[PDB]
């Protein structure tokens, strides 16, 4: 009992219920469209940066700089010198992801200054050698290193006193007063893991010891160690210890551990057992059959239960610290120190408002100072008061107890 | 700080009916595109060192990556087949500009530093920026007066206002999280958002940022934020985040941990060891008690925003507004719809005025009716023992 | 007969060209340039021709 | 000193007599002719050449 | 098994190279003998010894092993 729309139907009901306009309309939308794709059909395209130098610094006639020292030495290294047989060199080479190949020198006016590994640059055609090259940085690596001083200090942490504490001792003493340790004849421990729930201080506590750290601070991008090729985070590992040890006295900070390497079961994790290698590696440079030098580690972690019981041994992680959920004397320090720049009242009792966000972290409260200059602002208020930081904390905290009266 | 990307969108004709003032408006938009149009024309029709500097430059330059500059002429750049060349640099690169990892231009045979091309983004990341922006503006969400103060005030008054932040010292929120059942604006309020601003907007989805390789989901995302952090001021709406994100139990599967560091990468990215730009984040789920604490943690998410199923007023605006375009009849009285207290999304009841008009359209009837509404209402809605309580 | 001899001696030199790779296209750096990535090296910036 | 060197492959297919499938280790798929004197029936699927 | 320079193109086999170590297995090896002592590992007296022995002195008292009819794993 339903009819289907038959050619009348549909040639009526395009034409009977219809405005005068609607034809017009509809054209004109049409060519709204196509205009707009025709305009950017003509002025598509801008002109990719392609990095050329304002003109008056070029400097033609390098065609002559490309025709002579045209040679596009590649780089290889030298990884046996054959014993030099005295006289008659042979060196060997080891084109990486090339060849290897038996070569000698050619106008290299110090036969001498070659050594082995000392990645010297070859031709492409006959590989004699040419020039050698400086070692290997590894650009990643060579960023990995924190350069400008993270503007966070040791007074933007508040409610972590011990925890602070034992930070600067491990982090610090060993670094800028020897002779206390020296002098007791203890080694001071050398790797903290900073563990606690989500927001506590932790990258905050890295923050501040980056800034007042006088030593080589590397900051480890967790997704940088992690690559294909099986190996390579391995090789990134060890390249990043090495430049460590190559520093005076240097401090890694391992964020987000629980990124690399967790238990090493593999079962099904077959296609995982790469970021196992890299963990290992790292266990391995952290405390193998070798010193360590002067690297001190840093290692923060939501859930350090995913660890590998390797990794968490007291012998890499040497000084476990547990970033509680401040207390509160914690939390009123922590609403002082947020709050401090914010435009509020002069009698604003931050001491009711700690009591008021029991089990909170100071993200949270961060959060809560926030909104309550939020719910100022959204009055137009310019000065936040008891009653808005009170509104804050209910939204916050919480988003009835009659029973505990 | 190469500057905001926005969205061109042609104006809004406010006239919605057919008639001769929607045609004058409409007609001015197109006047006015066929002046561009013809000036254009004009332009082009109306139009030797840098020759012969780019005839030099290679033919098919290739790009690799630079890799411990030297000299002040010489640097080492690799081919991206894994070798790498001790090759010298033209003086028509910019010099001072190289920086190990940039993916310098080679020339093609002699291998010389000729180009930077500091564009390098991925496609995967260039596909998911915003360059239309859809026409759903504020006016099309019904209710979510609420929600749509909260979204206002962290990624529309923080760039049309910047000065009652600054006036006390505040920062505003860096991070929004929309949950709720499964349809109630979520998705419309990161439309209207893209709409109406004037930042970089990036849309993702969270199954989208895993990748199949090792250590490229991390990657996509350390870009997907280096890039929305280069266009400031920028918003990145990662929508059903719960495909990523989920609870961070302890893995015996290799995906499994593949993917926790996928996230990982994202939360140090929303908070993280450095720092982070004007970049603001927008996450919508259905299920939110599944995502991760240090997810949700108020400094990566520093709101939180329920879409809850509408109330009545609320179901009365959504109807009004999908009514708005249809030639309601007189014989329609939109409370009845409203008052059966039964879960209706603005999803149900939009469908519910597409289905009334599909009724009417069945009818022979190009105006919609009572009785046509109220068998969509019962033909849309798909889906506690009696007595057990009272 | 001279089309079909024709048509077999066009076909033995358009045959006996040599062939073309296939890349897919990153991005249309600016007028006549296209940025493209051909597989499994890596990726050039093309000069287009002018057909 | 003028003994240029062979290409080991394998044999795949076993195509018309005069025609072989050979893969080259480490290298692509051929087809190829065989030598006259080499006799065959001494090519079957995985022979080494 | 044995490294030999080859032509490039002839692919023919010229002068042999004696021997090649890479430059981290050259570095695979102890250049600063390690030195603490035995008695500073406490405890595990019995796997102390045995390692000892069916380490070492494989390695000196390598004669007497063979004579009693000893395998030295
Ligand atoms: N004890 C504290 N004192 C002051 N501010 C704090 C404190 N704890 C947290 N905060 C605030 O919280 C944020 C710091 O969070 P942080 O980066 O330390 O978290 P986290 O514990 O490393 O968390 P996650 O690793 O789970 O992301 C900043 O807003 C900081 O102001
Ligand atoms: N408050 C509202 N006002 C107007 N339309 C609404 C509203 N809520 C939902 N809709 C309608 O719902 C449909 C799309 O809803 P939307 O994309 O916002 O849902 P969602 O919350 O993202 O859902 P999901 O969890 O399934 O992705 C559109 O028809 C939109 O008009
Ligand atoms: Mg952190
Ligand atoms: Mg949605």
């Amino acid at each position: 009992p339903i009819r289907a729309l038959d050619e009348g139907d549909i040639a009526l009901l395009k034409t009977y219920g219809q405005s005068t306009y609607s034809r017009q309309i509809k054209q004109v939308e049409d060519d709204i469209q196509q205009l707009l794709k025709k305009i950017n059909e003509l002025t598509g395209i801008k002109e990719s940066d392609t990095g050329l130098a304002p003109p008056a610094l070029w400097d033609l006639a390098a065609d002559k700089q490309t025709l002579q020292s045209e040679q596009p030495l590649q780089v290889a290294r030298c990884t046996k010198i054959i014993n030099a047989d005295s006289e008659d060199p042979k060196y060997i080479i080891n084109v990486k992801q090339f060849a290897k190949f038996v070569v000698d020198l050619s106008d290299q006016v110090a036969p001498t200054d070659i050594e082995e590994g000392m990645r010297v640059g070859v031709d492409r055609n006959k590989y004699q050698i040419h020039i050698p090259l400086p070692p290997k940085i590894d650009p990643t690596v060579t960023m990995m290193q924190v350069e400008e001083k993270p503007d966070v200090t040791y007074s933007d942490v508040g409610g972590c006193k011990e925890q602070i504490e034992k930070l600067r001792e491990v982090v610090e003493t060993p670094l800028l007063h020897p002779e206390r340790f020296v002098n007791l004849g203890i080694e001071p421990p050398k790797g903290v893991l900073l563990f606690g729930p989500p927001g506590t201080g932790k990258t905050l506590c890295a923050r501040a010891v980056a800034n007042r750290t006088d030593a080589c601070f590397i900051r480890v991008i967790g997704s940088e160690l992690v690559q294909k090729y099986v190996g390579e985070g391995a090789r990134m590992v060890r390249e990043l210890f090495e430049m460590a040890r190559t520093k005076k006295a240097c401090l890694i900070f391992f964020d987000e551990i629980d990124a690399i390497g967790g238990a090493r079961f593999d079962d099904g994790a077959g296609g995982d057992n790469e970021v196992q290698r890299t963990m290992l590696e790292l266990i391995n440079q952290l405390d193998g059959f070798d010193p360590r030098g002067n690297i001190k580690v840093l290692m923060a972690t939501n859930r350090p239960d995913t660890l590998d019981p390797a990794l968490m041994r007291p012998g890499r992680l040497d000084r476990k610290i547990e970033f509680s959920l401040p207390d509160l004397e914690g939390r009123t320090h922590i609403f002082k120190i947020h709050a401090r720049s914010m435009s509020v009242e002069r009698d604003i009792r931050f001491e009711l408002l700690a009591r008021l966000c029991p089990n909170s972290t100071g993200a949270e409260i961060r959060s809560v100072c926030t909104e309550a200059g939020m719910f100022a602002i959204r009055a137009r208020r310019k000065i936040a008061t008891e009653k808005d930081f009170l509104e804050a904390v209910n939204k916050v905290i919480k988003s009835r107890y009659m029973t505990y009266n | 700080t190469k500057g905001p990307d926005a969205a061109s969108k042609l104006p809004l004709v406010t006239p919605h009916t057919q008639c001769r003032l929607k045609l004058l408006k409409l007609e001015r938009i197109k006047d006015y595109l066929l002046m561009e149009e013809e000036f254009i024309r004009n332009q082009e029709q109306m139009k030797e060192e840098r020759s012969k500097v780019d005839d030099l430059r290679g033919t098919p330059m290739s790009v690799g990556t630079l890799e411990e500059i030297i000299d002040d002429n010489h640097a080492i750049v690799s081919t991206s087949v894994g070798s790498e060349h001790y090759v010298s640099i033209l003086s028509f690169v910019d010099k001072d500009l190289l920086e190990p990892g940039c993916s310098v231009l080679l020339n093609h045979k002699v291998h010389a530093v000729i180009g930077v091309l500091m564009d390098d983004t991925d496609p995967l990341v260039t596909v998911m920026k915003v360059e239309k922006a859809p026409q759903e503006t504020y006016a099309d969400i019904g209710g979510l007066d609420n929600q749509i103060q909260e979204i206002k005030e962290s990624v529309e008054l923080p760039l049309t206002h910047p000065e009652y932040y600054e006036e006390m010292g505040i920062k505003p929120p860096k991070g929004v999280i929309l949950y709720g059942p499964p349809g109630t604006g979520k998705t419309l309020l990161a439309k209207a958002v893209a709409n109406q601003t004037s930042a970089t907007f990036l849309r993702v989805v969270g199954s989208e940022l895993i990748q199949k390789y090792l250590g490229d989901g991390p990657k996509l995302v350390r870009e997907l934020f280096r890039v929305a952090e280069e266009h400031a001021p920028s918003i990145v709406f990662i929508d059903e985040i719960d495909a990523i994100g989920t609870k961070r139990y302890d893995s015996n599967s290799g995906g499994e941990r593949e993917i926790q560091r996928t996230m990982l990468e994202l939360l140090n990215q929303l908070d993280g060891f450095d720092s982070r730009g004007d970049v603001k984040v927008i996450m919508a789920t259905n299920r939110i008690e599944t995502l991760d604490p240090a997810l949700i943690r108020p400094g990566r998410i520093d709101r939180k925003i329920e879409f809850p199923l509408p109330d009545e007023k609320t179901k009365k605006r959504i109807f009004q507004i999908h009514t708005s375009r249809m030639t309601l009849a007189d014989d329609v009285t939109l409370d009845d719809l409203i008052m059966a207290k039964d879960d209706l999304s603005g999803a149900d009841i939009k469908a519910i005025c597409t289905e009334a008009g599909l009724m009417a359209l069945r009818e022979r009837r190009m105006k919609v009716t009572n009785e046509d509404f109220k068998k969509s209402k019962e033909n849309v809605l798909y889906k506690t023992p009696e007595g057990l309580y009272l | 007969l001279n089309a079909k001899v024709r048509l077999l001696r066009e076909e033995l030199q358009l045959l006996q060209e040599q062939g073309s790779y296939v890349g897919e296209v990153v991005r249309a750096m600016d007028k006549k340039k296209v940025l493209v990535k051909v597989h499994p090296e890596g990726k050039f910036v093309v000069d287009v021709d002018k057909n | 000193l003028q003994s240029v060197g062979q290409i080991v492959g394998e044999v795949l297919k076993q195509l018309t007599e005069e025609k072989f499938i050979v893969k080259a280790t480490n290298g692509p798929r051929y087809v190829v002719g065989c030598r006259r004197q080499l006799d065959k029936s001494k090519l079957k699927p995985g022979t080494r050449v | 098994g044995d490294l030999v320079g080859v032509n490039k193109d002839s692919y023919l086999i010229l002068e042999t190279l004696p021997t090649e170590y890479d430059s981290r297995v050259k570095a695979m090896e102890v250049d600063e003998r390690p030195t603490e002592q035995y008695s500073d590992i406490g405890g595990l007296d019995k796997q102390i010894q045995e390692l000892v022995e069916a380490i070492v002195l494989p390695m000196n008292h390598k004669e007497k092993f063979e004579n009693l009819g000893i395998q030295p794993p």
